[PDB]
């Protein structure tokens, strides 16, 4: 039955036409009596063959591009994943209960788009860019592809500028540069969102103090979250004024798994508007561990072979091609940047899980948030021994770099001395200096929620702690000693430290002088 | 023009099927796709059976239509090789991605070849001094051999592989090839820029004085490009070995990503998956690549490869298969890194074939085996030391725990590439200073010193330099009250005079967001294409 024997059936070999001529005069009368039972034929449109599991099989669509938006006649979007010889498998961006077998699939003629621009700033959109805040359509905006390739080696430069989080433990010990991706990884309920929200609130405080080219425009992508959590978060950004600079992309827990899978690419494309036009972006992918679970659902429903923890083989490429778009661009490309904060939830502190170790291999540092430090009230529960930022170090505040070298070191000894003897075997006077200074600096670094600190008030507060000026207070009123420090010093000393960037020797002993005339609550 | 020009029949992610009306291309042939936005080459992987080939895209396939013309180039992917490729960055298909003009080439070699034959192998073992204590002592590297650095996502195998570029690759005197396979693009920019300021890469008219050529297939690439960019990094290294006849250093960052990219592809080639979820052909896919990276009788390739281990699992079949392909395996552990020991080398899991008394000498060999013996007997004690403590040990065993805590710290050292984030300057330790230093701690000559004097120091001269400082500090700690430079009149102005020296900057108030922007007028209706390709609103039914 080879094709050598089948392509002989191209040329006619009947030599007897007594049935060709007969039915050629009865076929068109036969088809004409069955026309209200024919659906109209389909070549460049599509018709749905099978729908189920959130994947439609579409007959027709002769000229769909691979991976483009198709539109069902229900109004639902899809994306032509695999073009096959006979059908097209599309993944439905929405509920598949409204797609039937026999429905028309229309072609939009464009690979998957989101509206990007200045007019997407302020808005709450879904995983596809359609706004859900109810205040109209997006205007002053244009469409861009959600699967752009990341800039290459020659389109980048080194990470030089600091992105100030406003979180005290972060901007001192794990400092974030401005084109750098940084993983926020921890267990459930450990302050992972609170570090990312405090970064977004803090950029609002700094955009009214920087000359328009150093303004950070944040983007928050919420994948798999509760819709009440997203609505409580939009209200917090609206009441702090942070929605003027924030895009809120939301694919919640009830949304379709292709919408949750697409939402971090949709939000990265909206934030890449600011990277590509010389501005600076801040993208937060809250639970990128929930986006891999949504993509695992689509890959198993497409009957692709599962690997470790039943994740597909390309779940690394899911996240790596996403986080590679967070770059600092070179000066011929505008000098813009995009810094990412993926969030990974961890089960029982196990950092050696599959998706956790994938994103550690992609991102530049981590912010580990320990459950045990979070239960002790040390919030943000930053695991100092494990949290890294090597691209953002030597890109941080020069004043903070002076005082945090001693802070990281006195915490490095504090973990090492507490490793030896926490129970009272014998206490040296030299090591009880370390436990007295270590518990001083730990209470120093813990700060409360939704009030990020400027970097000049943050340098002074650690200057007052790595040096003397706080050894009088035991451990308890150090939180109250900080506003005793930062309100009682002359507020000009924050202006010189901000404008120079570092602690000059003129300001050094001026600030020793102001820290001796502050009145400390532990007396 | 009609035959030997096939058309795209089906697209499933990275895998394209092309149907050729006659004269199918050979397997491993390169196929160009006409009318794509970027240059899309496809490497033929399978003949499917009905005049269809199954091929792997070396770029993205978003945009492919099921009729698109595909021309066959009649040959595999052929990349520029030679001395003209030095100092350039190439991608998987040999295109320059450094904006330095076209790569002038001595030859254009295909990236697919067989291993050198068994008669072509060279069996010679001379040591490669790396300046790293735990490497040069316990698992010493062979000068023409295969070296693997095994790691688990953040344990330090890129810092170690940049340190070997710093230590070995400047005193080597030959050409280097850095094949970056599926790692960070930020790290590709860092190495490229730091090689320009090191003079390893020279730009402009002095390009021929470069010593390194870079091939990059980093982790933003589609899985076809990451599955073949190790092969075009070897082809550049194999030209210097075969034709130029000299000694090459091949540094492959994450040869695991070659195995992982073939595993993303293999699901879509219609294969039954093997164990954990990998390709059925894992050992022969990796074997066919690794057997090309050898020292032959005409030239040498000293190959250092980073090997990622997934979920810290060394029994995962992609790390487990690589172990047989290497002369020296440097296994980096996560628990060693959490004790602050850097490089986080497991001393009882790293192995060389050079640890042989007829190769490195009996003085070197007995120190390495004695260092491993006390570290192993200490590991046998750690179950009791956790529960009962050190108070329940024999004092014969306390001398083990005291010595093995000391050499565990002494195996760590600062790196000259880690000084930019640790602050500590890096120490190259010679082999003779490594052997004598660990021999002193084994015989007992340094039981005086505390265990933190051994931490992050170069050689045994410097633990005595650091122990003296530790003793001295415990005495002198304070008495810096005044008569230093902090006088309020000598070196220091008024505080309010410093406010006026601030250059006040102007703030523009308007955010600059609509200066160049052009807004597409998005319609109130979903715009679609009807049966004739016309931009039509979405019709009203379901
Ligand atoms: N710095 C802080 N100080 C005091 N309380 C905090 C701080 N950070 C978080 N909390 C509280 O602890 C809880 C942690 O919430 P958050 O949403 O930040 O954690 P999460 O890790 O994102 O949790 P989930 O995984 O459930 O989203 C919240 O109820 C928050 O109000
Ligand atoms: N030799 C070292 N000295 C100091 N720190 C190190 C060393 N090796 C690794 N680290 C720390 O661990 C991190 C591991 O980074 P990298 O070497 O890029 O890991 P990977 O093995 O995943 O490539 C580094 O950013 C650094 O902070
Ligand atoms: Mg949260
Ligand atoms: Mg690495």
């Amino acid at each position: 039955a080879d094709a050598k024997a089948l392509d002989e059936l191209r040329k006619p070999k009947f030599s007897s036409k007594y049935l060709i001529q007969h039915v050629s005069q009865k076929l068109i009368p036969a088809v004409k009596e069955w026309e209200k039972s024919y659906q109209p034929p389909v070549i460049h449109l599509g018709r749905v063959l099978s729908v189920g599991d959130g994947i439609a099989r579409v007959y027709g669509l002769k000229s769909v591009q691979a991976g483009e938006l198709v539109c069902f006649d229900s109004g639902v979007k899809g994306m032509a994943l695999n073009l096959q010889a006979d059908h097209v498998g599309v993944v439905v961006f929405g509920n598949d209960s409204v797609i039937h077998q026999g429905d028309l699939v229309y072609r939009t003629g464009q690979i998957v788009n989101v509206p990007i621009g200045p007019g997407t700033l302020g808005r709450v959109t879904d995983g596809l860019g359609q706004p859900i805040d109810g205040k109209g359509p997006l205007t002053n905006v244009r469409s861009s592809l959600v699967e752009v390739k990341a800039p290459g080696i020659i389109a980048r430069q080194s990470v030089r500028e600091p992105l100030f989080t406003g979180v005290k433990a972060v901007d001192a010990l794990v400092p974030i540069g401005r084109g750098q991706r940084e993983l926020i990884i921890g267990d459930r309920q450990t302050g992972k969102t609170a570090v990312a929200i405090d970064a977004i609130i803090h950029q609002k405080n700094c955009n009214e103090q920087v000359p328009k080219a150093q303004r950070v425009y944040c983007v928050y992508v919420a994948v798999g979250q509760k819709r009440s959590t997203v609505a409580q978060l939009v209200k917090l950004f609206t009441q702090t004024g942070a929605m003027r600079y924030t895009i809120m992309v939301s694919a919640t827990a009830s949304d379709a798994a292709p919408l949750q899978f697409l939402a971090p690419y949709s939000g990265c494309a909206m934030a890449e508007y600011f990277r590509d036009t010389g501005k600076h972006g801040l993208i937060i992918y809250d639970d990128l561990s929930k986006q891999s679970v949504a993509y695992r659902q689509m890959s198993l429903l497409l009957r692709r072979p599962p690997g470790r923890e039943a994740f597909p083989g390309d779940v690394f490429y899911l996240h790596s091609r996403l986080l590679e778009r967070a770059a600092k661009l070179s000066k011929e490309l505008g000098g813009g940047s995009l810094t990412a904060f993926p969030v990974i939830e961890t089960q029982a502190g196990d950092v050696s899980a599959y998706i956790a170790t994938n994103v550690i291999s992609i991102t530049d540092g981590q912010i580990f948030l320990e459950t045990e430090l979070f239960y002790k009230g040390i919030r943000p529960a930053l695991n100092v021994g494990l949290s890294v930022s090597r691209v953002g170090s030597a890109a941080q505040f020069p004043g903070m770099k002076q005082v945090a070298g001693t802070l990281k070191l006195e915490l490095a000894q504090y973990r090492e001395v507490a490793a030896f003897a926490q129970f009272g075997s014998d206490l040296d006077a030299a090591t009880q200096y370390v436990l007295e200074r270590g518990a001083r600096l730990t209470e120093m670094l813990k700060q409360k929620q939704f009030a990020p600190i400027p970097i000049e008030r943050q340098t002074v507060a650690v200057y007052a702690a790595t040096k003397g000026f706080l050894d009088k207070v035991r451990v308890q009123d150090i939180v109250a000693a900080e506003e005793a420090v930062i309100s009682q010093v002359n507020p000009a000393v924050f202006k010189i430290l901000k404008a120079n960037g570092k602690i000059t020797p003129a300001l050094d002993a001026h600030l020793k002088a102001e820290l001796r005339k502050v009145k400390l609550p532990g007396a | 023009p009609a035959i030997d020009a096939g058309y795209v029949s089906q697209v499933i992610g990275p895998v394209v099927d092309v149907r050729f009306d006659g004269e199918l291309p050979s397997i491993l042939s390169s196929l160009e796709v006409e009318g794509h936005s970027v240059r899309l080459v496809l490497e033929v992987a399978q003949h499917m059976g009905d005049n269809t080939v199954r091929c792997i895209a070396m770029d993205s396939t978003d945009g492919l239509v099921r009729g698109q013309k595909v021309v066959d180039t009649g040959s595999p992917i052929k990349v520029p090789v030679g001395r003209g490729t030095l100092g350039r960055i190439m991608n998987v298909i040999g295109e320059p991605v450094d904006e330095q003009g076209p790569i002038d080439a001595a030859d254009i070699w295909s990236i697919h070849r067989e291993a050198p034959e068994f008669t072509e192998q060279s069996t010679e073992q001379e040591i490669l001094v790396t300046g790293i204590k735990v490497v040069d002592l316990l698992a010493p590297y062979q000068r023409g051999g295969k070296i693997g650095l095994f790691g688990g996502a953040g344990v330090g195998k890129t810092v170690l592989i940049m340190e070997l570029i710093n230590n070995v690759a400047k005193a080597h005197g030959g050409f280097s090839v850095f094949a970056g396979v599926g790692e960070r693009t930020r790290e590709g920019n860092d190495l490229y820029r730091e090689m320009i300021e090191s003079g390893v890469i020279k730009l402009g008219a002095e390009r021929g004085n470069s010593k390194c050529t870079l091939v990059y297939g980093q982790m933003n690439e589609p899985p076809g490009a990451r599955a073949r960019v190790a092969l075009t990094g070897l082809t550049v290294a194999e030209y210097f070995r075969d034709i130029e006849g000299q000694d090459v250093l091949l540094f492959v960052d994450n040869i695991f990503r070659f195995t992982q990219a073939n595993s993303e592809v293999s699901a879509l080639l219609g294969r039954i998956p093997s164990a954990v979820g990998y390709q059925p052909t894992l050992a022969t896919d990796l074997g066919g690549l690794q057997e090309r990276i050898t020292t032959t009788t005409k030239g040498s390739i000293t190959s250092v490869q980073a090997v990622y281990v997934p979920a810290d699992d060394l029994t995962d079949p992609a790390p487990a298969t690589t172990f047989a392909h290497l002369d020296a395996t440097t296994v980096l552990s996560r628990s060693i890194a959490e004790l602050g020991i850097y490089p986080a080398v497991d001393p009882l899991d790293s192995t060389s074939r050079m640890l042989n008394p007829n190769v490195i000498g009996a003085e070197h060999y007995n120190v390495a085996r004695g260092v491993q013996k006390v570290l192993q007997d200490y590991k046998n004690l750690q179950d009791i030391i956790a529960i009962l403590g050190m108070d329940e040990l024999s004092e014969e065993d306390k001398l083990t725990v005291a010595r093995a805590r000391k050499i565990q710290r002494f195996l760590s050292q600062p790196f000259q590439v880690a000084e930019v984030f640790t602050g500590t300057p890096g120490k190259y330790v010679d082999l003779a200073d490594t052997i004598s230093g660990f021999q002193g701690v084994l015989t007992g000559k340094y039981d005086d010193l505390p265990e933190m004097a051994f931490y992050m120091v170069g050689d045994i001269k410097e633990v005595k330099e650091k122990a003296d400082k530790m003793a001295k500090d415990i005495a002198s700690r304070k008495e810096a009250d005044n008569k230093k430079v902090s006088e309020e009149l000598k070196d220091i102005p008024s505080l309010d005079k410093l406010v006026s020296e601030i250059k006040e900057v102007v703030i523009e108030e308007d955010d600059g967001l609509e200066e160049d922007f052009k807004a597409e007028a998005l319609s109130s209706e979903t715009v679609v294409l009807n049966e004739e390709g016309k931009s039509v609103p979405l019709p009203k039914k379901n």
